[PDB]
């Protein structure tokens, strides 16, 4: 019962979105946290509050040149207009001559990708703790008719509390009918996307399969060095499970990694419950997880405010801002 | 390790559904067609989706030593060889190395049909040849426009069923996602008079003929049948046969119920 409010609290935000709520000179460009295109998340020192944040930088020209304008307003409209424990909180957004900027709550834990490769693989219970969180988020998201469409360890951050934060909404979209864009990450694409069938929520769930398989197995289920070959394997759906998988696990996977939509978990009559109620999730306290009254497997090792020990290092370029507005027409809705 | 390399996202140009014909010889067609059918993006398409795409594939012919495509030089173009011979070489550094051959057959660059991916080798024409290109955007469009059309409205169909009026739209869409196809040929039997009724059909084109042993009914495009299969599994009322060349939609019911529950639970709604 509580939930339905979420919806309204969202619709409100969504039609009348926060617009321009700061400018570059209130933060101190500390360190590059990540490169994209274009690109380059920065840890920043906010001058007054001293509060620390992460600011996604976006060169209007690249986006524009890479036919990515829609995806970008999508990212933002959506992302201010939403609210969840495991969704990254957006503090300010604004623009200038050259760039687009989004300031989110800085998640210091680093990437689950980072951890995974380093560590090797996750214990079922360990993976299960993350998985649980993702399940919930997708639930809340689909409730509002939003798909994420870009699940992967590289897009999942850990907070100091050991919990998860979903990170890159560049593909998130509000879809009521059925949408058509071929995007995501090769290793994580649902067959219906590969094949230009048109789709909605089930693609998110397929992704869920892939993620869990990767967490526990320490690698993804569909693999090759040539992308097409990955795709081929995806579209047949047939996948080996590593020797060391609980029976309860291999089962669940078979139900998420279902090419047959009439069979894929998440897309069925009882929708998402077929999942929460699945046996693997037995030990899972969904009410408790929500509130974060569960204890995290792993705690990121953090030192002091604004530590970036958990992130890789890139070579810092300096932010240039043209004397001339660029692509201003295009990003007005921003 | 480089298991530590991140997996970058990929994305094609968009298109929401809400003319182009390059000419070629009867032969030329069959040849290309059977050159593509084994390719992931082509193994699938219904013969007209297939057909609109041969249509869309343009002719490019080349002077010898012409750079058919250059390594690093872009890709939204996939090419199948019609005629000609070809050298392949890649400059990995540094070293510049002939790799392999193409002798009047073969294709390359289909990944370009999904999202942009810069050719990895340079293809040089050894001698006079010609090939068939296909841009990505032109292709996504053909394929999407189609399913979009050849999906909603399948629907005047699904929602033309008196058994299904009480569905909500999303639920109907769920069914559109998965409903399958069957082409039947004149005289080939569709439904048998005694078989475990497991699915309902809708003539996409042609006509079906239901009979009990003397013709009880005849179905044309738009109309359904074997519908009782939704409410009662009991053995087939009658039999269905193909008058001419008929194409039908086919929905196995177990499948159906997994998605929406028992059909009757739905009728009871309102
Ligand atoms: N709030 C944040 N806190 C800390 N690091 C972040 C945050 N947001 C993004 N990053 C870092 O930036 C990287 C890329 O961000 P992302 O939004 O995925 O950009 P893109 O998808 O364009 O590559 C992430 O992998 C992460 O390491
Ligand atoms: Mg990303
Ligand atoms: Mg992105």
């Amino acid at each position: 019962e509580f939930l339905a409010k979420a919806k309204e609290d969202f619709l409100k935000k969504w039609e009348t979105p926060s617009q321009n709520t700061a400018q570059l000179d209130q933060f101190d460009r500390i360190k590059t946290l990540g490169t994209g295109s274009f690109g380059r998340v920065m840890l920043v020192k906010h001058k007054e509050s001293g509060n620390h944040y992460a600011m996604k930088i976006l060169d209007k020209q690249k986006v524009v040149k890479l036919k990515q304008i829609e995806h970008t307003l999508n990212e933002k409209r959506i992302l201010q207009a939403v609210n969840f424990p495991f969704l990254v909180k957006l503090e300010f957004s604004f623009k200038d001559n050259s760039n687009l900027y989004m300031v989110m709550e800085y998640v210091a834990g680093g990437e689950m990708f980072s951890h995974l490769r380093r560590i090797g693989r996750f214990s079922e219970p360990h993976a299960r703790f993350y998985a649980a969180q993702i399940v919930l988020t997708f639930e809340y998201l689909h409730s509002l008719d939003l798909i994420y469409r870009d699940l992967k360890p590289e897009n999942l951050l850990i907070d100091q509390q050991g919990y998860i934060q979903v990170t890159d909404f560049g593909f998130a979209k509000r879809v009521k009918g059925r949408t058509w864009t071929l995007c995501g990450t090769p290793e994580y694409l649902a067959p219906e996307i590969i094949l230009s069938k048109g789709y909605n929520k089930a693609v998110d769930w397929w992704a869920l399969g892939v993620l869990i398989y990767e967490m526990a197995a320490g690698y993804p289920p569909f693999f090759a060095d040539q992308p097409i070959q990955i795709y081929e394997k995806i579209v047949s759906g047939k996948v080996r499970f590593p020797s060391h998988f609980s029976s309860d696990l291999k089962d669940l996977l078979r139900n998420l990694l279902q090419v047959d939509l009439t069979k894929r978990f998440g897309n069925l009559k009882n929708g998402v419950n077929d999942i929460k109620n699945h046996k693997w999730f037995a030990t899972t306290d969904w009410i408790a997880i929500y509130q974060r009254k569960v204890e995290a497997p792993f705690i990121p090792k953090f030192k002091g405010p604004g530590d970036t020990s958990n992130f890789d290092d890139y070579e810092e370029e300096e932010i240039r801002v043209s004397i001339n507005e660029k692509c201003g027409k295009e990003f007005t809705e921003f | 390790i480089n298991r530590f390399t991140r997996r970058a996202s990929v994305c094609a140009e968009a298109y929401n559904p809400d003319r182009i014909i390059h000419p070629k010889t009867d032969d030329q067609r069959n040849r290309l067609q059977e050159a593509c059918k084994d390719i992931l993006l082509f193994k699938n398409l219904d013969p007209e989706q297939m057909s609109q795409v041969l249509d869309a594939m343009f002719e490019k012919l080349v002077k010898e030593g012409e750079h058919v495509i250059d390594q690093g030089d872009d890709g939204d173009n996939f090419y199948v060889i019609d005629r000609g011979t070809f050298d392949i070489y890649v400059k990995c550094d540094g070293v510049g190395r002939c790799v392999g051959n193409y002798d009047n057959r073969g294709s390359f660059g289909e990944l370009a049909l999904m999202y942009n991916t810069p050719k990895a080798a340079t293809i040089t024409a050894t001698s006079p040849g010609a090939l068939w290109g296909l841009d990505r955007v032109t292709f996504r469009r053909i394929i999407v426009k189609n399913n979009a059309k050849k999906r909603k409205m399948y629907e005047s169909f699904i929602e033309s069923l008196p058994f299904l009026k009480s569905l909500e739209v999303s639920e109907r869409l769920k069914v559109v996602d998965v409903i399958g196809t069957k082409v039947y040929n004149d005289g080939e039997q569709i439904i048998a008079q005694g078989d475990l009724a497991d699915s309902f059909f809708i003539v996409e084109s042609g006509e079906v003929k239901i009979t009990m042993k003397v013709e009880i009914a005849r179905c044309f495009r738009g109309q359904y049948f074997g519908e009782l299969a939704l409410v009662t599994n009991k053995p087939r009322a009658a039999s269905a046969h193909a008058i001419g060349t008929v194409k039908c939609l086919a929905m196995d019911v177990q499948a159906f119920e997994r998605l929406l529950g028992p059909c009757m639970e739905i009728m009871k709604r309102n």
